[PDB]
């Protein structure tokens, strides 16, 4: 049970969180105490911040927006059903609270960006007919133009005329 | 949306914006004249960082009658449904990264353009 | 110094010095010919006769849907039918009149 | 990519210049990031200079008299609660690629210009990554100047030069 | 085969299927792929020409002895000259979006950008002859500036 | 040109016809960086002048007329935003006399008095810049149209809607044979 708070700001934040959780009526369907969940979330937020300063108000506003985001009521339902403990929701980040589709899209974009940041490997005809003298390995790639040799694993560089 | 210049009525000059502190509204004044007019667009300045410009708005129908422009039949027009058509790249500097074509129908009185 | 693409059939792409002046000295192609010069007045009159609004008296709003005619770099007059004007000009030059 | 070897590089090395032609570093990762690209992408992002211009898409200024009026249709101000504001909407693909969050962006934008503005960021669930920059306490051009100078250089995440 | 492959690459680029290779823009990756295809074709042709020589051939004798020449010289003489690059890139568009008046606009094809498909034994088409001239001129300019510096 | 403060430069070598005076050059450039402030380099003027002042000096008080000469269509606000900076820059020049005074003040031989500066400005604006269009008593209209055309081309180049002109394209070159060489 979240301890009661005599702070007007804390009470207002708890009421706002309870109202946000009541959006969608999922509280009735899950039989969850919306007021209790809101109080627990507010207590967790206060403990994390320890002050009802701009950081705490911003965190409360972000949490309320996440809960009332009708584009992903799955998170709200999970919170009302206990899937996300109030401490986890308080400590959860925007990426964590993102809906399933948004999370998948973000992951795909991040992977695409990571791939695009890379550098294209140097081309060549990989072969094991040449022995690298710097590592003793047989894997390497050759380029004809004088036949330049690039070690595969060791990376020995040499040319043959 | 964008914003287009609106000139004065008497002096015919550039009209700057002004926020009416009294009636709390948006007005356009003249530097020289004292002409005022109540604004309607409720926007002042917009910047397009991506510069998403539609090349079709720049293409013109006259390009069709060009003797040094390729022609194909596999992309018939839509409106007139003609067979012959021309195609070319953006032909515009600062092309970010694209060679997407812009087909233009080859027939008088049609001037149709499209992209695939 | 680099041999530009436009020098096709005007300047020999092979003949040139190989010292410090490589690429600067150039030779005309066998078929190359240089215009000696003429006068614009006959062309100005010929264009004036056609339905070519003169630049001095023309609604500015009418420049958009039109074509600007430059002669020797003088923006003079404006036409509303480039496709026919160019054809008439080409035929006239072909006949040499 | 470009290294400019040969006579130009020799000349640069001989003539110690304050600005070479192709300056560059070869940073070697140390931790586990040296193996998996996943934990090196973040390092690269944090070493690469990022600015509003790299994450922004459009920037429209509006003279919205009443904040709750919200001439534009966005249900983010009423929840959160000068007759003008800047709606600096951000790109998603770029922001994801650099892996930033509106929280840090807002903190940085507020701190850099002091407690003179109030950036009402937006939740990371809405499709549009809108923002709202307002000034509280010539004023028209002040927004233009501030937006110009911040867009030109803000250093959201990374160092300069790079 | 090389021509067909470059045509397919151009088709994919035109229809927006060629995804940008990492670290490069779409045009850059398109150019890189085309150059790799042409270089591979030239190498394959040169290898085929080399393997097709006879011990009594004199080019091969001089090259193997290393006195004067190289395998690339033989490949150009017999198999195919190859790409005629300038400033480390393919022939530019001197005219409006095209190399020479003969070719049509937006013709990135191999021969329309410099690819000398013939060989020095079978003569050269005029367009590729001009492009070869441009390559030689670039070489001479580089020689002069190097000697000066 | 990048090795300078101007992002673009609208060069134009004017020469009427083998005239006694040498060819005059008009550079209509734009500052790179407000931003996007257009300038000009008239002959015999050491400093630069904003284009709007020049247009007003040519006898165009109204702003709408200046824009019409410069921009041909008002339906593309994307282009208008590029000229608004330079337009608002010179907001303290409306009458023609003040414009002439401003132009003449930068002259190489600044008239000790106001009338001399005005006369010098008028002469330089009617005989030194763009001679080829016309140097008669009443040719200000065509000169203004040509200047607006140059500005329009510069704006088109800046927007990238039209690639820049190559410097080595022989289409932009002419050959001086024995004739012109001896005539000089
Ligand atoms: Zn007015
Ligand atoms: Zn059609």
């Amino acid at each position: 049970r979240a301890p009661s708070t005599s702070d007007s700001v804390r009470l207002k934040c708890r009421e706002m969180l309870a109202a946000a959780l009541r959006t969608g009526d999922d509280y009735i369907a899950i039989g969850a105490d919306e007021e209790e969940l809101g109080s627990q979330i507010e207590e967790a937020i206060y403990q994390e911040i320890r002050n009802t300063d701009m950081k705490y108000k911003n965190r409360v506003r972000s949490r309320i927006s996440n809960l009332k985001d009708a584009k992903n009521p799955n998170l709200r339902k999970n919170v009302l059903c206990g899937n996300i403990p109030p401490d986890l929701f308080a400590r959860m980040t925007a990426e964590e609270m993102a809906s399933d589709e948004l999370k998948e899209m973000r992951k795909n974009l991040t992977k695409e960006a990571i791939r695009e940041h890379q550098m294209a490997k140097t081309g060549g005809t990989q072969t094991d007919l040449f022995t690298c003298g710097k590592c003793k390995k047989k894997n390497c790639t050759y380029t004809q133009v004088t036949t330049f040799v690039v070690c595969n694993e060791c990376g020995n560089r040499w040319k043959f005329c | 949306g964008f914003v287009g210049i609106r000139f004065c009525q008497e002096c015919n000059n550039m009209l700057y914006p002004k926020e009416d502190k009294e009636n709390r509204i948006l007005l356009y004044a003249c530097r020289n004249c004292d002409y005022q007019q109540e604004a309607d667009n409720s926007c002042i300045y917009v910047n397009k960082i991506t510069h998403e410009v539609d090349e079709l708005t720049q293409i013109i129908a006259d390009v069709s009658q060009d003797p040094t422009l390729p022609r194909t039949e596999d992309h018939p027009c839509q409106k007139c449904g003609h067979k012959e058509a021309v195609f070319f790249q953006s032909h515009s500097a600062r092309a970010e990264d694209a060679m997407r074509l812009y087909y233009v129908c080859t027939a008088p009185h049609c001037g149709h353009r499209w992209t695939e | 110094r680099q041999l530009h693409n436009t020098l096709w059939g005007m300047v020999c792409p092979a003949e040139t010095p190989e010292g410090h002046a490589v690429g600067l000295v150039k030779n005309l192609a066998l078929m190359a010919y240089i215009s000696v010069g003429s006068q614009p007045s006959p062309i100005l009159e010929f264009l004036e006769e056609w339905s070519m609004e003169n630049l001095e008296e023309i609604s500015p709003a009418a420049i958009a849907d039109a074509t600007k005619i430059f002669v020797n770099g003088c923006w003079v007059g404006i036409h509303k039918d480039p496709e026919q004007l160019m054809n008439t000009l080409r035929k006239l030059r072909r006949q040499m009149d | 990519k470009n290294v400019t070897l040969g006579v130009p590089r020799l000349k640069e090395l001989i003539n110690i210049s304050k600005k070479p032609k192709t300056p560059s570093l070869t940073v070697f990762l140390l931790g586990q990031s040296a193996r998996d690209a996943e934990r090196a992408k973040d390092i690269l992002c944090r070493l690469e200079h990022t600015t509003l211009r790299k994450v922004t898409a459009n920037t429209a200024i509006y003279y919205d008299p009443n904040p709750q009026s919200t001439v534009v249709a966005e249900d983010q101000e009423w929840v959160n609660v000068s007759p003008w504001l800047l709606r600096v909407e951000l790109d998603r693909k770029h922001m994801t690629d650099r892996k930033l969050t509106m929280e840090q962006i807002a903190e940085k934008i507020n701190a850099g210009f002091g407690d003179d503005l109030n950036c009402i960021f937006n939740d990371d669930n809405a499709e549009k990554l809108v923002l709202r920059i307002r000034i509280m306490n010539d004023d028209d051009v002040f927004l233009r100047c501030i937006e110009s100078n911040m867009l030109t250089d803000m250093t959201l995440q990374g160092i300069e030069q790079i | 085969k090389a021509k067909q492959d470059v045509i397919e690459v151009i088709e994919k680029a035109h229809n927006n299927e060629l995804e940008p290779t990492p670290g490069n823009t779409l045009r850059q990756t398109f150019e890189n792929q085309v150059n790799r295809i042409l270089n591979d074709a030239r190498d394959k042709t040169g290898s085929s020409a080399q393997k097709s020589l006879s011990e009594y051939n004199n080019f091969k004798s001089m090259v193997v002895s290393g006195a004067k020449g190289s395998k690339i010289n033989i490949s150009q003489v017999i198999a195919v000259v190859g790409q005629q690059n300038v400033e480390g890139k393919r022939i530019p568009f001197g005219f409006k979006h095209r190399t020479l008046p003969h070719f049509i606009k937006d013709d990135y094809g191999p021969e329309s950008r410099g690819f000398v498909e013939n060989s020095y034994l079978a003569g050269l088409t005029p367009t590729e002859f001009f492009f070869h001239a441009m390559g030689g001129r670039e070489g001479l300019i580089d020689t002069a500036v190097k000697t000066a510096e | 040109k990048k090795d300078s403060k101007y992002a673009y430069t609208g060069e134009c070598r004017s020469c009427l016809e083998n005239s006694s005076r040498p060819t005059s050059t008009i550079w209509v450039s734009m500052l790179a960086r407000i931003g996007q402030r257009i300038v000009a380099t008239l002959p015999y003027i050491k400093q630069e002048v904003p284009i709007i002042i020049v247009f007003r000096a040519l006898g165009f008080v109204s702003d709408r007329d200046i824009l019409e000469h410069i921009i041909y269509d008002f339906e593309d606000p994307e282009m208008m935003e590029m000229v608004k900076p330079s337009l608002d820059e010179a907001f303290v020049i409306q009458e023609q006399n003040v414009a002439l005074n401003f132009i003449g003040s930068r002259g190489a031989k600044p008239g000790v008095t106001k009338e001399k500066r005005i006369k010098y400005a008028k002469e330089v604006l009617q005989k030194e810049m763009l001679p080829h269009v016309g140097v008669s008593d009443f040719c200000e209209t065509k000169k203004a149209y040509f200047l607006g055309y140059m500005v329009h081309r510069l704006l088109l180049a800046a927007l990238g809607r039209r690639e820049l002109d190559d410097r080595d394209h022989y289409g932009n070159k002419r050959l001086d044979l024995a004739g012109p060489l001896l005539a000089f």
